[PDB]
């Protein structure tokens, strides 16, 4: 099975250098061109360049020439994309793909590497209870001012899944994120069932368990 | 330096046929081969057409490429539309050893129920007020199509400052959700008689109100 596996998501500050990777397996790595593509959040595909690992033949798109370095390490079947000085505008998803099969096309893709570049510093969230029509009540918690993503929210340590709606975060002008999770429950269950939102924020080594009760 | 121009969005009923055109600004389209890629949200692109009209294995025969040299364009044609064909489609060709992508076309498969948003509005928690802060939370869900406008009001007066709103995002049930946050000092919150979140969708407005 042919396969291209890219390196994990990166969160960086502007000015830092970064080298991300694309590892080939199940084929002769030196015998196929590797393409790099950029996709900024919510935008289209942009060709960055291409490289033939066999002889390091490398071509860049005009808009990327001199902005980034494409290279390869033959001995470990890995192609690379690197920056010497990250800009916030380098925030994007990066894909690699193999040009293969008698005319070739992009037949295998890496899973993508997300690069987030921001001046924001790591910060754990402040969690606030959102206290509770028909026999149905809505309650939740507000996960305020954290960086970076992701935060994971569960209810009653994963015991409550039905009626749970966790909304995608907003990015504020401060560079910090905020999200909300709300759960819909039978109103008859209020005061007979405990409701606690478990908010884990790995990057800040912070986990909060917020009990939510009627005002 | 040539560009590949394609329409921002096409749409069609399921079972029918839709066409996505790709036009190049310089040179003749027959000079370089044209590829098409499909990309669903949260996923890597896949090749669906290469070498103008070839179909990679695995790709349904409902996908086909063509070239129209008179209008200097290439086309992706999808017959017998299915909901899974909802995605972004990118054409791609060559300009002297450098790859050029079209801007992409969002394909919408019609037929989905139009739904008005459900709005839940939360006042600032007693705990947040203790930290000398206040946030109003407007949760907007189950609306289709995915486009809403949010307006905040202090009593009956518009509020522009301290407003952050998300883009609509697709839920699991193929409807859309979004949220809006109004930031206030505890003093502003105690000052007014009420605050309101107004959500407009397809010309109709749902308004929720909370009070200190």
């Amino acid at each position: 099975e042919v396969q291209l596996v890219q390196s994990g998501a990166e969160v960086k500050k502007p000015g830092e250098s970064l080298k991300i990777s694309c590892k080939g397996s199940g084929y002769r790595f030196t015998s196929y061109w590797i393409v790099w593509v950029r996709q900024m959040p919510g935008k289209g595909l942009e060709w960055m360049g291409i490289i033939y690992p066999g002889d390091f033949d490398t071509k860049y798109s005009p808009s990327f020439q001199g902005q980034v370095t494409i290279s390869a390490d033959k001995s470990i079947s890995t192609a690379y994309l690197q920056w010497s000085s990250l800009k916030a505008s380098d925030t994007a998803m990066y894909y690699c793909a193999r040009l293969g099969g008698g005319y070739y096309y992009l037949d295998y893709w890496g899973q993508g590497t997300l690069v987030t570049v921001s001046s924001a510093s790591t910060k754990g969230p402040s969690v606030f209870p959102l206290a509770p029509s028909g026999g149905t009540a809505a309650l939740g918690c507000l996960v305020k001012d954290y960086f970076p993503e992701p935060v994971t929210v569960s209810w009653n340590s994963g015991a409550l899944t039905s009626g749970v709606h966790t909304f995608p975060a907003v990015l504020q002008s401060s560079g910090l994120y905020s999200l909300s999770s709300v759960v819909t429950v039978p109103s008859s269950s209020l005061g007979t069932q405990t409701y606690i939102c478990n908010v884990n924020h790995k990057p800040s080594n912070t986990k909060v368990d917020k009990r939510v009760e009627p005002k | 330096n040539f560009m590949l121009t394609q329409p921002h969005s096409v749409s069609e009923s399921p079972g029918k046929t839709v066409t996505i055109s790709c036009t190049r600004s310089s040179g003749s389209v027959a000079s370089d081969y044209v590829q098409w890629y499909q990309q669903r949200p949260g996923s890597a692109p896949t090749t669906v057409v290469y070498e103008d009209n070839q179909r990679p294995s695995g790709v349904p025969d409902r996908f086909s490429g063509s070239i129209d040299s008179s209008s200097n364009s290439a086309s992706l044609t999808i017959s017998g539309l299915k909901t899974e064909d909802e995605a972004d489609y990118y054409c791609q060709s060559y300009d002297n050893s450098s790859w050029v992508f079209g801007g992409g076309t969002k394909l919408t498969v019609l037929g989905q129920p139009k739904a008005a948003p459900s709005v839940t509005l939360f006042p600032p928690s007693s705990e947040e007020l203790q930290a000398n802060k206040a946030t109003l939370v407007c949760l907007i869900s189950d609306f289709y199509p995915g486009a809403v406008t949010v307006a905040w009001k202090a009593d009956s007066s518009p509020v522009k400052a301290g407003v952050e709103t998300t883009t609509p995002s697709k839920q699991s049930n193929n409807k859309y959700a979004a949220s809006s946050y109004l930031s206030l000092t505890p003093e502003q919150w105690k000052s007014h008689r009420s605050y309101s979140c107004q959500v407009t969708h397809e010309g109709s407005t749902v308004e929720k109100t909370v009070a200190p």
